[PDB]
């Protein structure tokens, strides 16, 4: 809706940087608003989302199961691993790894689904292999956050990433069991709260995943809809800004806000 | 206010979950689910959530004591001087006290402390952040900074990201 193409714009001058933006129908997959929506942006821990559906997808084909258990050591650790760093005794299954990663961006949980697929390069070939051609995770946590100007590394468009969002969880790539639980995994998103959850009426549904990074970033990929079930992709993305983490949250909550009051 | 680095700092070893959530601010605070019985406390925007502490016990009892303390971006380092050149002087088997005479007294911080064995000291393991000048950071990831890990206060490795 133009008011929200508004908005947008709006958040780019009160931010002093780019906003990446992009609606998408659900079912049809039909492009219903965007902003930018062929320039690159860092993915930040959005890319989580990706990780796990690969881990899903080796699930479906034997390759691997959610219930595994994976011990770790302090060695494995990166910054920012707040389930992770509480089981180094017992260690955490596949299951439990994609849970920390996509509903608390935990990022030694990211780093060791990455390891069991073989890292961002095997990441990028299977998004390369379900048609994304954009989209490429180069790095590991925590330097994939670093959002240099111009950098193509660990960066999407927001078109790329609201179309691979939509071939995960409603197209044929993942089985039923799958897409069911990468979307559960993402409806419970602990971490997004001042963001689009910030602006959403009772009685929506909504499966999210944000992400934050250097220079400013921050972003946030949603399947919501009212009528407690997801009709449209939302990707919003954001770099370069100046300003404080609380502006940029209330930015892309106004984006949300002017999304959801002209749906 | 919200959780904070005097808060965490004040908790200690072997308070009960009441004095924790005293200290902490109950409304901070969570427990279940990703935390289990651990007592999970936020304090102000940070990265993709919030600066945290986390608190584990040793039994999921209300007479339970904290066995467990870990946080992010709630301490500072007070004087980082961490280099490349001190953390490879830092070698397997120092002591704590050889380790921060090796990196600065004021370059590190409490990233976890846990003891498996409480009131026992035994098996006891202590983790690090350390800090060289511009590494820390309170709201975005750090840009320098080494992670030393210990047992029976014993340093058993270390690993750095972006150090000079």
């Amino acid at each position: 809706h133009p008011e929200t193409l508004v908005k947008v714009k709006d958040a780019e001058d009160q931010l002093g940087a780019r906003v990446g933006y992009i609606e998408l129908d659900l079912n049809s997959g039909k492009i219903l608003e965007s902003f930018r929506p062929e320039e690159r942006f860092p993915m930040m821990s959005t890319f989580k989302v990706l990780l796990c559906g690969a881990v899903l997808s080796r699930v479906d084909a034997g390759q691997e199961q959610l219930g595994r258990r994976i011990h770790y050591s302090q060695n494995d650790l990166v910054e920012y691993s707040p389930v992770t760093e509480k089981h180094l005794t017992d260690g955490m299954t596949v299951r439990e790894l994609c849970s920390a990663a996509i509903t608390m961006s935990d990022n030694t949980a990211a780093n060791l689904l990455l390891t069991t697929i073989g890292g961002p390069k095997e990441l990028t070939a299977f998004l390369h292999n379900m048609g994304d051609h954009v989209t490429r995770l180069d790095r590991w946590e925590p330097e994939l956050n670093e959002a240099i100007p111009n950098d193509e590394r660990d960066t999407t468009m927001p078109a790329a990433m609201a179309t691979t969002l939509r071939k995960l969880l409603t197209g044929e790539l993942l089985t039923l069991a799958s897409r069911q639980q990468l979307i559960d995994w993402m409806e419970a998103d602990k971490v997004a709260g001042p963001l689009l959850r910030s602006a959403l009426p009772a009685g929506w549904f909504i499966a999210d995943k944000s992400g934050a990074g250097e220079r400013g970033s921050r972003g946030i990929i949603a399947a919501l809809g009212p009528d407690g079930k997801p009709s449209r992709i939302v990707v919003i993305y954001t770099t370069g800004s100046q300003a404080t983490m609380d502006e940029r949250n209330r930015q892309i909550a106004e984006i949300g806000a002017s999304l959801i009051k002209h749906w | 206010g919200v959780m904070t680095g005097a808060k965490f700092t004040q908790i200690q070893f072997g308070m009960t979950r009441q004095q924790v959530l005293d200290i902490a601010g109950a409304e901070n605070c969570e427990t279940g689910g990703s935390f289990g019985d651990s007592i999970h406390c936020r304090g102000h925007a940070a990265g993709d959530y919030y600066a945290y502490a986390t608190f584990g016990f040793t039994s999921a009892a209300a007479d339970a004591k904290v066995d467990s303390k870990s946080q992010w971006k709630l301490l500072a380092p007070s004087a980082p001087t961490l280099t490349l050149a001190k953390f490879n002087q830092v070698t397997v088997g120092m002591t704590r006290a050889q380790v921060l005479a090796t990196v600065g007294q004021g370059s590190c911080t409490t990233w976890s402390e846990y003891y498996p064995a409480y009131p026992s000291t035994a098996g006891v393991t202590l983790s690090l952040s350390c800090f060289d000048v511009d590494g820390y950071s309170s709201t975005g990831f750090y840009r320098g900074s080494a992670h030393l890990w210990f047992t029976d206060g014993v340093l058993q490795g270390k690993r750095q990201w972006d150090l000079v």
